């Protein structure tokens, strides 16, 4: 039952989410891991000051604050007790994305498996946002904040909270909460992975230009233009540089981790991606499959319809910043 | 009024216009609840000329709600004068007092935009009366503002009220209590898929493979966005209102006019809905334009 | 009063000013959405004198929403008097007013900063009526605070309302679908590219070579800028108006004014922008410098 | 006014022994269970007498407040007039006949927020801080000496719609003094069968009447966490509707099902047609 | 489950072209890829590609894959995600005789029955879905009905 450190897992996310030292944490699962950023995180945007937005407020005051509203003041007659309806813009830190940090504490707080240290500094947190309201949060309140006004910074946050509450789950008590063994699952490892090359390719390929791209059959059918029963193909990456085009398929399985019969049934789908897209240019066109690996990391190379395709692995576990030279070394190779 | 003025142009089926009218006969409260561009406004005008079976503008009455709407207004309130305050009969209370008179003909208020405005702020403590099954003088009521218990208001049954609600914000998926008890929500579709769509743009000399191709586009769009429920629901869906418009003049359907309307509609539009994956807006304007 | 003497000093294309009357007329209705400093305060004046097609300032009217305008503002509210209230008709209803007083000639009301406000409070009975379709008397609808005696407020059809939304804050943005539909979004690009900007510069003693320097390394700028979406968007980008001015005196562009222009305004501008590693901040002022 | 009350004769005593002693009372269940008829008819009871005029009965909306429930500064043709309220009204006439027993029936009560509503007399109403030595200066009374008194007659029955999907939390306010008691849909009960038996229908339409809502009544339930109990559907739309003598049977049955209990249906299940597909055909079929 | 259910699905479909169709042969033939690699030549790694059903006709040779979806089962998007294995297949065979190549994709559906030919690469392949809980009798003679049509 192997997986990736649990370490590791948060660089992913990381890039995952397109934006510390974690030497000091001695809770090897991974809400340990993730706790603590979004503990220190809060702190560190404490310090320069969390987000500050104006409501407006109409209310009945025993006063003129800002506008009064003479229509609810005459009609609720509220000037006979020395008070009117005016509206007014108190600055609060109750923002929505401020609420969903606070929410979030709580369900750190109430996780069963949890490092006690971690805990003590969250309740003091808690405490120390005594204004802020408690919410209920679902993910139809982080669909709202996907606008984006708050800063770099409150995204990265918002995104931890987002990732803590999805990954929820009762335990042992009716109140606390459980976290979700992530690793295990291949669905959410491989949209991570397919994501995390992604956002990773834009930042540290400077060179080549990065894009999705869609793609479309060279088919056409007598019954209909539309072509809808067809499956939808939409490449997981394409990184196009003036030399040479590249598509990659990246998933996690569970499989190939053990060191026998290989898994390669992605591979079905990348074939059909280099025939259906046709290139302007015309340099050259490649492929290559990259997957997940323990242990070591290995890479072939085949010539199988007159195109260059790469079966290729890294071996996740072994150290961080030797793996972004692993990745890029990969691409170097293929790329050029 | 016959129905054969009233039905052909209107796109949507004569199927679901039976179970509008059915529902109104009956219940009185009814809610059209669909997204922007199917024709909300536009049949409730035709149904009330429908049950009356006459065109006569003083038996049906049109309004929106708004926040500033309130019970003040609407029912009963007093306006300032220069110096005094005098009560004042509102509208739903003024045009009651109408349809008291004839109690036998069919009258209409048409509420537009009713999510916007707390019902109970506006219509208050006639939300009971309102009712189906409260209404005629046994259920009399004295206001609020009446100088005697004596004077007392009853919604009579002859009144049917239409209100039409879009389901286009995400506010609104904490829908109000007030609305589901009293008022029945009919869905309306887009309705691309429609024999009476069509028509409208063949008679307009339009090519019949052209619009075929718009309805397989179109309703393969709003299929996409019912799929997501967090950011964007059923009711956030394209209506059929941008491509009826600006034939008026004569000039012909064709990918140019399309084009605009893309450009200028239904592209800014899906940059709004999809704002995370700016690729995904790109996906679907080029297969518009296609 | 036409095409050729508002598009001479215009940095906007042609294809756009026609691609505006194309919607505006047929519409009736519309929203120029660009990036500050595209000029879309400075083309709507000038669209007021093509559509009437002569230049009189009354049948202008132009304001800006500031977040605090309210109905009773707009439209119909309550002021005091010496001792007492009385009802004020508000701006928009004096124009409408106006605009029926003669149909032949078209009338242009012009809303800077449309997306600050909250349009359904402001708006209200008129969201409805604003749009093409819904105009003229067979629309008649009654207003909020109007008399007891019947009186109806009706948009008439030769009104026409230009709306300028900034595209920068996010925040303020439009999203009531339902309102969306009502106007048609004309988006402004930043007008670097084009020769009509270029014209400009060199005819104030400037050197073509800087001048095709400048835009140069402003539009990849501008691509930065437009790839990200996730904080700076495509709407974020760099406007033209900051180099338009300040050369009136005789002052000849050179590195020397261009210093001024980046050191002063853009490099504070670009710091807030990313506000994530200075190096980029570094890159980019250094670039335009160099 | 109790010879035919589809809810069971157990719990209408319960509420009379209930009520007799804390006289605040909160009637839970889905709607179309007939929670104000009951309720008016459990007035008559607990007097004893079917008289309107000791009964009195409001519906409470969001924007209720103390100046309509009490006194308020309305005015007159000049100047502003203090104007009695319903439940003040209420107890001066409750005043009068302090042997006899008034009843106060608040339709929507959770809709409303008691504290803006009842203002400084919500202590009072508690059974216990009731008569002449709790009695309080009003609010807005000019002179200190009149006071306002919740005499022990008055006893106040709340109306609460479990239904709602809207609802979260209920008020403390109201917990803390309002028992509640819960009022099951009663679709198979013997008074409400024997009153349509009496009615033109056969044994076997009620069997079939009352099995095919049973099993959707128990599938609402049996997903307690997804949706509770008492969004299960009444009995109400069944009673009404035969005053024209029309027999009762599945021809009949076929309109109230796509009218009323389909739309409900709709608004209840918003996520799967298929399943309400399903329920649909069960009912006719 | 589905897993058992579209491997059930596979075996049922073999077997039934073995008894119906006997004028035709059907076998489930092992394939090779077209590639070759200086690193491995047996190309052990890359997967095993076995055609799930293939019939022989003189005028064309029918390769049909067919899986069970959920989603098709009910009433939007299309899970077709096999079609990618299909071509795999055709495009990794070249017959000796190169006269023609066969595709056909057949689903399960409950509700009804569809029917449709495409051409995609200058190859033929076609999609269609039966309607399931019918009638077995007459349902095996409307599969009848399908493989008469696209062999040709
Ligand atoms: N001719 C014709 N026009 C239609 C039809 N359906 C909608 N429209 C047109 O679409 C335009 C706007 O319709 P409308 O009812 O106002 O949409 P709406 O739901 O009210 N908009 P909103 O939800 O934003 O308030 C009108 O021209 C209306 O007549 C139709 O079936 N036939
Ligand atoms: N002379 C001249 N000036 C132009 C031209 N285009 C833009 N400008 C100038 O750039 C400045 C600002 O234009 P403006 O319309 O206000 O941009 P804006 O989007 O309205 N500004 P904001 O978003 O901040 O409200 C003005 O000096 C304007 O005249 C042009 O084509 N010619
Ligand atoms: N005759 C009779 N009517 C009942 C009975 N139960 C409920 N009803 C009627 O059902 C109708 C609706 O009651 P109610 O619950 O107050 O309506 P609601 O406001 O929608 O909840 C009224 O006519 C009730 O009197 C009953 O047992 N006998
Ligand atoms: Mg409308
Ligand atoms: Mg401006």
């Amino acid at each position: 039952q192997p997986v990736i450190p649990v370490r590791n897992i948060y660089y992913m996310l990381t890039y995952a989410w397109g934006y510390a030292n974690l030497e000091a944490i001695p809770g090897n699962n991974l809400l340990d891991i993730l706790g603590y950023v979004l503990n220190k995180g809060v702190l560190q945007l404490s310090r320069r000051g969390l987000e500050l937005d104006y409501n407006p407020n109409t209310e009945i005051i025993p006063g003129i604050k800002g506008r009064i509203e003479f229509a609810k003041t005459i009609r609720g007659f509220h000037l006979n007790h020395g008070k009117t309806v005016s509206t007014f813009d108190m600055l609060n830190e109750d923002t929505l994305a401020n609420r969903i940090i606070k929410s979030t504490l709580a369900i750190l707080i109430k996780h069963e498996k949890l490092n006690s240290t971690i805990r003590d500094e969250a309740r003091s947190l808690y405490r120390k946002l005594p204004g802020i309201s408690t919410l209920h949060l679902t993910p139809q309140h982080f669909s709202y904040l996907n606008g984006g006004k708050n800063t770099r910074y409150y995204k990265f946050v918002i995104s931890v909270c987002k990732f803590i509450v999805n990954n929820s789950i009762p335990g042992q008590n009716k109140g606390h909460y459980r976290f979700y063994d992530f690793e295990r699952n291949e669905k959410e490892m491989s949209l991570l992975y397919q994501k995390f090359l992604y956002e990773f390719c834009r930042r540290e390929l400077t060179s080549a230009n990065t894009t999705r791209s869609y793609l479309k059959w060279d088919a056409s059918s007598i019954s209909d233009q539309s072509l809808n029963l067809l499956p939808r193909m939409e490449t997981d990456i394409t990184i196009r540089s003036s030399e040479k085009i590249l598509i990659v398929d990246a998933k996690y399985y569970k499989s190939i981790f053990s060191r026998e019969k290989f898994h390669s049934q992605n591979l079905y789908q990348l074939m059909n991606y280099l025939w259906s897209l046709k290139p302007e240019n015309g340099e050259n066109i490649g492929g290559l499959l990259i997957y997940p690996h323990v242990d070591t990391a290995v890479k072939h190379r085949y010539k199988i319809n007159g195109f260059d395709i790469g079966l290729c692995t890294v071996n996740l576990g072994q150290e961080w910043p030797c793996i972004h030279q692993e990745l890029l070394d990969i691409f170097d190779e293929y790329l050029k | 009024y016959c129905l054969e003025d009233a039905l052909n142009d209107l796109f949507i089926p004569e199927t679901t216009i039976e179970t509008i009218l059915k529902r109104l006969t009956i219940k009185k409260n009814i809610i059209l609840q669909g997204p922007p561009g199917v024709g909300k406004t536009f049949v409730a005008r035709r149904l009330a000329y429908l049950l009356t079976g006459e065109k006569a503008p003083q038996r049906v009455n049109m309004v929106q709600f708004h926040q500033s709407y309130s019970y003040e207004d609407f029912i009963q309130g007093y306006r300032p004068n220069g110096v005094g305050f005098r009560r004042k009969d509102g509208i739903f209370y003024n045009f009651c007092q109408q349809a008291k008179e004839q109690p036998e003909k069919k009258y209409i208020f048409i509420i537009d935009e009713i999510n916007r405005a707390n019902l109970s702020k506006v219509f208050g403590e006639v939300m009971m009366l309102m009712e189906h099954d409260k209404r005629g003088e046994n259920w009399s009521v004295p206001l609020t503002y009446s100088e005697n218990d004596e004077e007392r208001f009853y919604v009579p049954e002859n009144v049917y009220i239409i209100g039409l609600m879009n389901t286009a914000d995400r506010s609104l998926a904490v829908v109000d209590y007030a609305l589901r008890r009293r008022f029945s929500f009919i869905d309306i579709e887009p309705g691309f898929d429609t024999p009476q769509f069509r028509n409208f743009l063949l008679n307009k000399k339009a090519e019949p493979s052209f619009v075929e191709s718009l309805c397989q586009k179109m309703n393969e769009l709003n299929q996409e966005i019912s799929k997501e429920a967090t950011i964007l629901g059923k009711g956030f869906r394209i209506g059929h209102s941008y491509f009826c418009c600006g034939l008026e003049d004569g000039t012909s359907p064709d990918t140019q006019w399309l084009n605009e309307i893309v450009m200028t509609d239904i592209a800014p539009l899906l940059e709004e809905y999809f704002f995370d994956d700016p690729y995904k807006q790109q996906k679907w304007t080029n297969k518009l334009l296609g």
